[PDB]
RNA sequence: GGAAGUCGGCAAAAU
RNA sequence: CCCACUGUCCCUAUCUACUAUCUA
RNA sequence: GCCAAGCGCGACGUUGCUUCGGCUCUUCCUAUCAUACCGAAGCAGAAUUCGGUAAGCGU
RNA sequence: AAUGCCGCGGAGCUAUCAUCUGCCGGAUAACGGCUGAACGCCUCUAAGCCAGAAUCCGUGCCAGAAAGCGACGAU
RNA sequence: AUGUGGAACGGGGUAUUGUAAGCAGCUGCUGAGAUUAAGCCUUUGUUCCCAAGAUUUG
C-alpha cells in the first residue's frame, strides 16, 4: 500500500485507472502523480499519461483488466491512436458505446470474474466478455447502481461499503470467489474504487487514508 | 472543487426554480446567491454547469427543506460554447445538492453529467451515471 | 478530429459549426445548421422532409478497434481514399443517368 | 510548542548573528531620530509628541530633582425634582449630587434632598434648577447640610458640589 | 485556555489611545457653528457613540477571549488554578466586565443628556465630559489588563494536553531518566539539566505504537512545579510510569523513591503502574539502563501493552525546465516498432473522410 | 462613459493607420525591416493544437477565430533620413528610385487620369543624367542622419481591390549601422520585399489601423487604434497551392473560402493569418509593426501546428469546404 | 496583487529578457534577413 | 431566468 | 399565499412608420 | 484636596466617586475598509492585532 | 388583403447570449542600510551613497498647435 | 480624358426557401423551380459610354 495523492484530490481512482498488465495517467496536470505510479510500477508494467474525453477522469471512466481495456464511445479518435501506440500490442483496446459512458464507475472488473452494473446493455456485456474474457455478472453493491464506483475488485481481494449486510458481503465474496472486506477508505470514504485502486502486486491509496485502513488493506489484498 | 473552469455562458441567475437530480428525494431547488460573485452594480448574480451556488430544497422531504446549503449546476438550459468550439444545450438545468466540502450528499445521480462538471468535482464524477 | 454526420440532413459536420444536443437517454443529436435543428425542434420526420439524404435514400434517388500506426498503411489508405470516391462518383453518374432514363 | 520555546531556540541554537549591534546601533542612534520627529512631524501626532515630550522633560527634571536631595418653554438647566408652565426634561433632571466635604476632603455621592436657593433667579430657585453657586441640601447622616454648587451641571454633566462646611 | 487564538492585550494608556485614535479617524471632525443645533447635537453624539462601540467591542473581545475556568476541562482547570492563580484571574474578569458595564452606563447617560443639547460649547463640553470619564475608567482598570495580558501569553505558551487519547505520564524522582526515555521514545526533545527541577512546565509529546497513537507526557520531579503534576496526574487517564534509581545515581534513594511512590500511589489508583528500575547497568517492574540507554524501548512496548490491555519523469521535468514549463512529450513513450513513424505525424483526416479512422 | 485615455472622441485624421514608435535601434542586429501593410479580408476559424504547459487543455485542441490579411509583397521606391536635433527627429532629405510604378505615381495625384502624369520626370531625367547627386545625398544620410526608413509601397492591383492608388508608407530600418541601413536601401531600391522575409509565423506583433464606422451615437467609430500582441499563425504563400492545406488535414486547397471573400474577393497573393479580431472591416489597410517590448511568455512562446482551417461559404450557413467534396457528397446535379 | 508596474515585477522582467528571450529572437530576425 | 425591477405585477403577454 | 404568464429587470438588441433634418 | 519647577497663584504628578431623508449621478478630501510595501508584539507556522507610507484602484 | 396568418430566412446590425487584446524604465515615501563628521567615541545625515510602496515622473496608447515645423514631387 | 476603364444586363460560382409550372401514371421528369447585391465573389459573354463643361490657382 502506497499513499499519494493527485494534486490535492485524494480519490486518485479518479484521476487514474490501475490494471494487472498497465497502468493509465491523467495529462495536463502534475507529473508528480506519473513520476510516484512510474516509481513503483514503472519498471514492472507500462504507463501512459494520456487522458479521455479531454478530462482528467479517465480513471473512473475506462474500465478493464490486465488482458483487455474499454474506453467510453467519447473518445477522440487521436486519443484512441495514442492509447493504443502506448500500450503493447497484447493489451487489446476497444471502445464501448454505452448509455453510461463511466466504464470504471459502472463496472468493476478483476482478472477472471467482472461485475457490472444492473442497467448494463447487452451488447456492452458481450463485448466486456469477448474483451475481458471475464465472466460478467450483473449484480448490484451495497444496493447501490454504481458498483464499479462503489465497490473495489482485485484478484487478491475485494472492498465494499462497510453498510453491506454480513448476508449480502458473504453472497458477494462467494460470487466474486474471493475475499470480500466490508469498511471504508480515506478516513470514511465510502466510494472505495475512487479512493484507492488496487493491483494483483501492489495498491494505492490517498494520501489521507488512515493507518488502520491501510493495514486492512494491506491484510486483505495479502501484499 | 479542484482545478480551473473556463468562462461559461450564465443562465440560471438568481430566483431560479432548477430541478434536483440526485436520489436524495429532494424535486425542486431554489436559488438565493451565486458564490464567488464580484462586485458588479446592478447584475444579478447566475449560475452554470460546474457552479455551486446557495440552493433551499422546495419540494423533497421535510428535513432536507429550510436549510441555505449548497448546490451544484450540472445541467444548463441555455447554450454554451466550450473552448473546443461545439455548442452544447440540455433539456433541464438539473442539481445536486451538495456539501459545502465538496461531496455528494446522496448516493446516485439521474441523467447526463456535463464533462467539466465531472472534471471540476471528483466527487461527482465518481457518483455520476453517464458524462456525455 | 471526426467530420461529423447531422442527425438531420445527415450532412458532414465540421468543428465549430452548428449544433450539439444530448438527450437524457444520454444519445447525441448533431445538427448541421440552425435549419436542421429547428427541423428536428417540432420533430418533422428527415425521411419526410424533401431535401433531407434520408428522403433521398428511401426513396429510390439514391472502426471501434484501434490500428498500430505504420506509414505504409497510411500512405496506402490515402492513396485508395481517391480511388474509392473517384468510383463512387463514377456510380453515382450512372445511377443518375438510370433515373433520368 | 510548549512554555517557552524560543527560549528553548536561543538556547540551543543562539540569538541573530548581529542583533547585540543592531539594537546597540538604534539605541545610539535614536537622539537623533527624536531630534527629527521632533521637527518634521505635523497635526495631532506632533501635538501629542508634544504633550508627552513636555511631561517626560518634568518628570525626568523631578527624578533629577529627587536624585540631589537624596545626596418653545422648556427647562434648558439640569435641576432637581400653572406653576409648571415649562417643562422638567427627565434626563437632565438629576437626583444624586457629589457633595466633597472641605475639612476632610472626601467626596460622597449625597442624595438631592431640596435646592436651597438658586441665585441666578428666584424661579430657578423654585424650578430647583442645579446651576452654578446654587444652594442645595443634601443628606449628611452618614457623614442634612446645605452645600454650594462650585460646577456646571449643564456642561460637566455631573452635580459636582463642595459642602458649606 | 490552551487553544490560545487570542489577540495581544495592550497597556492601559496603549488602549485608551488606540480608542481616541480610531474614533478621530473614523468619524467626521468637522462641525461649524453654522450648522443646525440638531446637527451638532447629532455630531456630538455620533461621536460619543462610536468611542463608545469601540470600548464595548474591545472589552467584548478581551472577555471572550479568556476561556471560563468552570467550562475547561478539570485537568485544564486544576493546572490552570495551580499555575496562574486562577481566583485572581476570576477576579480580574469580573472586575473588567464591571468596567464595561459602568462604561456603557456612563455613555448612555451622556448620549440621553447631549440628546437635549443646548449650544455648540455644551455640546463640546459634553463630548469633552463623555470621552473624559471613558478615559478615566479605562486608567482606572490598569493593573487587571497586565494581569490578562500575562495570563494570555502563558496560556498561548501553555501545552495542549489530550488526556482522552491513550497516555503514559511519567512522573518520580527529578532526573531519574524518566525526561531521557520521554525524550528518547517522543519526537519532543525535553530540556535535561543537572539543577533539580529542570523540567518546571509539562511536556507532552505524540508517538505511534502497534498501529496506535500514545502521548507520553512528562511531570517535573517529586512546589509549584510538584502540584502541577499532581494535579496534572490525578484527572488523566494515563498510566503511570513511575521510574526508581537503581543504582541511586539521581540523588535520590531507592527507600526514598519507593516512599514517594507508596504516597503518590493514591493518585496512581486505578491506572497501569510501571516501576523502572533506572540505570540498572550503572506496578510491573523493568528494569531500564538510563546510563548504557538499554531497556527504555522494551519498557515503553510494555507500557503500552499494560495500557491497550487496561483499555524519474519529475526530476527530468524539473531538470529540463521546470514544472509548468515543460513540455511532455508522450511521442517518445510510444510502441511503436519504427522511431521515425512514431516521431512523425499523420492525417486525421483528408478529402472529407477521416484517414484515421478509415484506415 | 468608457476610458478618459481615448478621448476627444474624434474621427481618425487618417485612411490607413499610422506608426507612431517604432522598435529601439540595435546596431548588434542586422539591418533589417520591422512594419509591413496590408489589406484585411476577413476571417475564418481553424482548429489548432494547444500545446500549453501548465494549461488544462494541455495537449488538446482548441477552435479559434483568425483574421485573414492579403499582404502582396511591398516595393521599395525610396529612403528617408532622420536627422536627431534638439527639437527631435528631422527629415534632413529624402531619395526616390529612379522608376516609380504607377500605382505609387498614382498617390501622388488626386485626379491622376486627368493629370499629365508628370511626377518624378525631371527626378528620373537628373538621376539617369548625373549620380553624382544621388551619392552625395547617400552619403549625406549614412553620414549625418541616425534613422533611416525606407518609403516603401502596396501593389493594390494584385489585391482584388478597385481602389489603384498604393498606399506609400515607411518602415524604419532597425539594425546595424547608419552605412548598413544606407547600402540595404540602395541594393533593395525598385526591388521588392516580402512579408516572408519580414515575419516568420511564430513572433508576436501588433496590428494597427482605423476602425469602422457606427455613424453618430448619443460621434463613435472610425477612429485610429493599436493592438497588442496579436500572434500570426501562418503566412501563406500565394502561389503554393498548399497553403490552406496542413499536415493532418492534406485536401489541396486555398485559403480563399468557398464562395470568395465577403465583400473583399479571393485572395492570391502572400496572406497572413493572426490570432484573434483586429479593428477595420473588410478591405481596408491594416498596418503591421514588431514588438516594441520583448515580452514573450508561454502564449507568445509557445509553437502552432494548425490541424484543420475552415473555407466554409461565409456567406449565408456554408457546410462545405470544397466544391469538389461537395459535389462527392451531394447527388450529382442536373448540369 | 501587484500591477504591472510593480518594481520586482519589472525587475524580474528584466532577468527574464535574458533568459527565455533576446537570443532567441535576435537569431529569429537574423534568420530571416538573410533570407 | 421569471417580478430578482420600483414604494408596487404600472403597461404588456397569459386567460 | 400558490400556480401560470410576460423586456418590469438582469440587459438590452433588431425592425417599421411617423417625427426629427435639409431644399423651394 | 495633597504636593507643587517656578512666577497669592502655581504646571506635570497625586488623593477621592462617578418639512427631513434617501435614490441616481459627477468629481474631490484622507481623518485608509480592501489591494501594495514596511515596523512592533510570546510574532513557531498559519490565521491575527496594533502602528506607518499610501487616495493608483476598487468599496 | 392598412406588411391578413404561419414556418424558414440570408445580408446587415447585434449579444460578458459570441470572440480577441490590455505594455516597459527610472525617482521616491514609510523603512532597512553604507561611508561619515558634527562631538578625538558614536551616529542611515549634516555633506555624500544604496536598497525600497498598487505612489510619482516618463515609455507605450489617443489627440496634433485648425496663426508650430521639416523633407520631397510637379509648376 | 481609352483602359487587366466604366456602366447596364447576362452566364458561372455561392447562398436562402423547399421540390415549380406543365405532363404522365402519391410517384417520375424535380434538391427542381424561384430569389441571389439592393453594402456576396467572378467574368476571353452581349450592348453602351467616355479622349468634358464650369470654377479657382504664380
Amino acid at each position: 500500500a502506497l499513499r499519494a495523492q493527485f494534486e490535492n484530490s485524494n480519490e486518485i481512482g479518479v484521476f487514474s485507472n490501475l490494471t494487472n498488465s498497465y497502468a493509465l495517467v491523467a495529462l495536463g496536470g502534475s507529473e508528480n502523480f506519473y513520476s510516484v505510479f512510474e516509481a513503483e510500477l514503472g519498471d514492472v508494467v507500462p504507463v501512459v499519461h494520456t487522458t479521455i474525453g479531454g478530462t482528467r477522469i479517465i480513471g473512473r471512466l475506462t474500465c478493464g483488466n490486465r488482458k483487455g481495456l474499454l474506453v467510453p464511445s467519447s473518445t477522440t479518435d487521436n486519443e484512441l491512436q495514442h492509447l493504443r501506440n502506448s500500450l503493447p500490442d497484447p493489451v487489446k483496446i476497444q471502445r464501448v458505446d454505452e448509455r453510461l459512458s463511466a466504464l470504471g464507475n459502472i463496472v468493476a472488473c478483476n482478472d477472471y470474474v467482472a461485475l457490472v452494473h444492473p442497467d448494463i446493455e447487452r451488447e456492452t456485456e458481450e463485448i466486456i466478455a469477448d474483451v475481458l474474457d471475464v465472466e460478467v455478472f450483473r449484480q448490484t453493491v451495497a444496493g447501490n447502481v454504481l458498483t464499479g464506483s462503489y465497490c473495489a475488485l482485485s484478484n487478491q481481494g475485494a472492498l465494499v461499503h462497510p453498510r453491506t449486510s454480513i448476508q449480502e458481503q458473504d453472497e458477494l465474496s462467494s460470487l466474486l470467489q474471493v475475499p470480500l472486506v466490508a469498511g471504508t477508505i480515506n478516513r470514511g470514504s465510502d466510494v472505495i474504487g475512487a479512493g484507492l485502486v488496487v493491483n494483483d502486486w501492489c495498491a494505492f491509496a490517498g494520501l489521507d487514508t488512515t493507518a488502520t485502513e491501510l493495514a486492512v488493506c494491506e491484510s486483505i489484498f495479502k501484499l | 472543487a479542484s482545478g480551473t473552469k473556463y468562462r461559461m455562458t450564465l443562465g440560471l441567475p438568481v430566483q431560479a426554480i432548477m430541478n434536483c437530480a440526485d436520489n436524495s428525494g429532494a424535486k425542486n431547488l431554489y436559488i438565493v446567491s451565486v458564490f464567488g460573485t464580484g462586485a458588479r452594480l446592478n447584475r444579478l448574480p447566475a449560475a452554470s454547469c460546474g457552479d455551486m451556488v446557495l440552493a433551499t430544497v422546495k419540494k423533497g422531504k421535510p428535513d432536507l427543506r429550510k436549510k441555505i446549503m449548497p448546490a451544484i449546476v450540472v445541467r444548463q438550459r441555455k447554450a454554451w460554447r466550450r473552448k473546443d468550439g461545439v455548442y452544447l444545450y440540455f433539456e433541464d438545468n438539473a442539481g445536486v445538492i451538495v456539501n459545502p466540502k465538496g461531496e455528494m450528499k446522496g448516493s446516485a445521480i439521474t441523467g447526463p453529467v456535463a464533462k467539466e462538471c465531472a472534471d471540476l468535482w471528483p466527487r461527482i464524477a465518481s457518483n455520476a451515471g453517464t458524462v456525455v | 478530429m471526426r467530420v461529423h454526420t447531422c442527425y438531420f440532413c445527415s450532412g458532414p459536420v465540421y468543428p465549430g459549426h452548428g449544433i450539439m444536443f444530448v438527450r437524457n437517454d444520454s444519445k447525441v443529436f448533431r445538427f448541421c445548421r440552425s435549419k436542421c435543428h429547428k427541423n428536428f425542434k417540432m420533430k418533422r420526420n428527415p425521411r419526410k422532409v424533401a431535401w433531407t439524404k434520408a428522403y433521398r435514400k428511401a426513396h429510390g434517388k439514391e472502426r471501434n478497434v484501434p490500428v498500430r500506426y505504420d506509414r505504409n498503411v497510411i500512405a496506402t489508405t490515402l492513396n485508395a481514399m481517391k480511388r474509392v470516391s473517384q468510383v463512387h462518383a463514377k456510380r453515382e453518374r450512372l445511377f443518375y443517368k438510370k433515373r433520368l432514363a | 510548542p510548549q512554555n517557552e520555546y524560543i527560549e528553548e531556540s536561543i538556547r540551543k541554537h543562539g540569538r541573530r548573528f548581529d542583533h547585540e549591534e543592531r539594537k546597540r546601533k538604534k539605541a545610539a542612534r535614536e537622539a537623533h531620530d527624536a531630534s527629527l520627529y521632533a521637527q518634521k512631524t505635523r497635526g495631532i501626532k506632533a501635538k501629542l509628541y508634544q504633550e508627552k515630550r513636555r511631561k517626560e522633560k518634568i518628570q525626568m527634571k523631578k527624578t533629577i530633582k529627587q536624585h540631589e536631595e537624596r545626596n418653545k418653554r422648556m427647562i434648558t438647566k439640569a435641576t432637581f425634582v400653572k406653576y409648571e408652565r415649562f417643562i422638567r426634561p427627565m434626563a437632565l433632571r438629576q437626583k444624586k449630587a457629589n457633595v466633597t466635604h472641605k475639612e476632610l476632603g472626601v467626596t460622597m455621592q449625597l442624595p438631592i434632598i431640596g435646592v436651597k436657593k438658586n441665585p441666578q433667579s428666584p424661579t430657578y430657585t423654585q424650578l430647583g434648577v442645579l446651576t452654578k453657586g446654587t444652594v442645595i441640601e443634601v443628606n449628611v447622616s452618614e457623614l442634612g447640610k446645605y452645600a454650594q454648587i462650585t460646577n456646571n451641571p449643564e456642561l460637566d454633566g455631573c452635580v459636582n458640589a463642595l459642602l458649606l462646611t | 485556555a490552551v487553544f490560545k487564538n487570542i489577540t495581544p492585550i495592550p497597556d492601559v494608556n496603549t488602549f485608551l489611545d488606540v480608542v481616541l485614535s480610531r474614533t478621530q479617524r473614523k468619524t467626521p471632525t468637522v462641525i461649524r457653528s453654522g450648522f443646525k443645533i440638531s446637527r451638532i447635537r447629532g455630531f456630538y453624539g455620533r461621536k460619543v457613540k462610536f468611542t463608545q462601540d469601540t470600548i464595548t467591542e474591545k472589552l467584548d473581545s478581551i472577555l471572550q477571549e479568556f476561556p471560563k475556568l468552570n467550562d475547561i476541562h478539570p485537568f485544564h482547570a486544576d493546572l490552570l488554578n495551580i499555575l496562574y492563580d486562577r481566583d485572581h484571574l476570576k477576579i480580574a474578569l469580573s472586575q473588567l466586565s464591571t468596567a464595561k458595564h459602568l462604561v456603557e452606563n456612563v455613555a448612555r447617560d451622556y448620549i440621553r443628556l447631549l440628546k437635549y443639547g443646548d449650544s455648540l460649547y455644551r455640546c463640546k463640553q459634553l463630548k469633552r465630559a463623555a470621552l473624559g470619564r471613558m478615559a478615566t475608567i479605562i486608567k482606572r482598570q490598569k493593573s487587571s489588563l497586565e494581569f490578562l495580558e500575562q495570563v494570555r501569553q502563558h496560556l498561548s505558551r501553555l501545552p495542549a494536553i489530550d488526556p482522552n487519547t491513550r497516555t503514559l505520564l511519567v512522573c518520580g524522582y527529578p532526573n531519574v531518566g524518566k525526561s531521557s526515555f520521554m525524550n528518547k521514545v517522543t519526537r519532543a526533545q525535553v530540556d535535561v539539566q543537572p539543577y533539580a527541577f529542570t523540567t518546571k512546565s509539562l511536556f507532552v509529546g505524540h508517538f505511534d505504537y502497534k498501529y496506535l497513537r500514545w502521548q507520553v507526557i512528562d511531570t517535573p520531579g517529586i512546589n509549584t512545579i510538584e502540584m502541577q503534576s499532581i494535579t496534572a496526574m490525578a484527572h488523566l487517564r494515563s498510566a503511570v510510569l513511575y521510574f526508581m534509581d537503581l543504582s541511586e545515581m539521581c540523588g535520590y534513594s531507592v527507600a526514598a523513591q519507593v516512599k514517594l511512590y507508596h504516597s503518590i500511589k493514591p493518585l496512581f489508583a486505578n491506572k497501569v503502574t510501571i516501576l523502572v528500575l533506572n540505570k540498572i547497568d550503572a506496578v510491573k517492574v523493568v528494569q531500564t539502563s538510563c546510563v548504557q540507554d538499554i531497556g527504555v524501548m522494551d519498557v515503553r512496548t510494555t507500557a503500552c501493552e499494560a495500557l491497550l490491555a487496561a483499555r524519474l519523469a519529475r526530476d527530468i521535468e524539473a531538470a529540463n525546465g521546470g514544472a509548468g514549463v515543460y513540455n511532455v512529450e508522450l511521442r517518445d513513450k510510444y510502441i511503436l516498432q519504427d522511431p521515425s513513424w512514431k516521431y512523425d505525424r499523420m492525417p486525421e483526416l483528408l478529402d472529407g473522410k477521416n484517414v484515421a479512422d478509415f484506415v | 462613459h468608457g476610458s478618459l485615455g481615448f478621448l476627444p472622441r474624434k474621427r481618425a485624421s487618417r485612411q490607413r493607420g499610422k506608426v507612431k514608435a517604432f522598435p529601439k535601434d540595435d546596431a548588434s542586429k542586422p539591418v533589417h525591416l520591422t512594419a509591413f501593410l496590408g489589406y484585411k479580408a476577413g476571417m475564418t476559424h481553424i482548429v489548432r493544437d494547444l500545446d500549453r504547459p501548465g494549461s488544462k487543455m494541455h495537449k488538446r485542441e482548441i477552435l479559434e477565430a483568425v483574421t485573414v490579411i492579403e499582404t502582396p509583397p511591398m516595393v521599395v521606391v525610396g529612403v528617408v533620413g532622420y536627422v536627431e536635433t534638439p527639437r527631435g527627429l528631422r527629415s534632413l532629405t529624402t531619395v526616390w528610385a529612379e522608376h516609380l510604378s504607377e500605382e505609387v505615381k498614382r498617390r501622388f495625384y488626386k485626379n491622376w487620369f486627368k493629370s499629365k502624369k508628370k511626377a518624378f520626370t525631371k527626378y528620373a531625367k537628373k538621376y539617369a543624367e548625373s549620380t553624382q547627386s544621388i551619392n552625395r545625398e547617400l552619403e549625406r544620410i549614412k553620414k549625418y542622419c541616425s534613422v533611416v526608413r525606407v518609403l516603401a509601397h502596396t501593389q493594390i492591383r494584385k489585391t482584388p481591390l478597385a481602389q489603384k492608388k498604393a498606399h506609400l508608407m515607411e518602415i524604419q530600418v532597425n539594425g546595424g549601422s547608419v552605412a548598413d541601413k544606407v547600402e540595404w536601401a540602395r541594393e533593395h531600391f525598385e526591388k521588392t520585399v516580402d512579408i516572408k522575409s519580414t515575419f516568420e509565423q511564430n513572433e508576436m506583433i501588433d496590428v494597427i489601423g482605423v476602425t469602422r464606422g457606427k455613424g453618430n451615437e448619443g460621434n463613435a467609430g472610425y477612429m485610429h487604434r493599436t493592438q497588442l500582441n496579436s500572434k500570426i499563425y501562418r503566412i501563406g504563400a500565394g502561389d503554393d497551392a498548399k497553403n490552406a492545406s496542413t499536415d493532418f488535414d492534406a485536401t489541396e486547397k486555398r485559403i480563399t473560402p468557398m464562395g470568395g471573400f465577403v465583400r473583399y474577393g479571393v485572395v492570391e497573393n502572400d496572406f497572413v493569418m493572426l490570432n484573434g479580431a483586429t479593428p477595420g472591416p473588410v478591405k481596408r489597410v491594416l498596418t503591421l509593426r514588431k514588438s516594441l517590448l520583448t515580452h514573450t511568455s508561454r502564449k507568445a512562446l509557445e509553437p502552432v501546428s494548425l490541424k484543420w482551417i475552415d473555407t466554409a461559404s461565409k456567406f449565408g450557413h456554408g457546410r462545405f469546404q470544397t466544391p469538389a467534396e461537395a459535389k462527392q457528397f451531394l447527388g450529382t446535379l442536373k448540369k | 496583487t501587484s500591477g504591472p508596474r510593480d518594481n520586482n515585477r519589472n525587475k524580474w522582467a528584466k532577468k527574464h529578457l535574458k533568459k527565455g528571450k533576446r537570443a532567441k529572437n535576435s537569431n529569429f530576425s537574423k534568420f530571416l534577413k538573410k533570407k
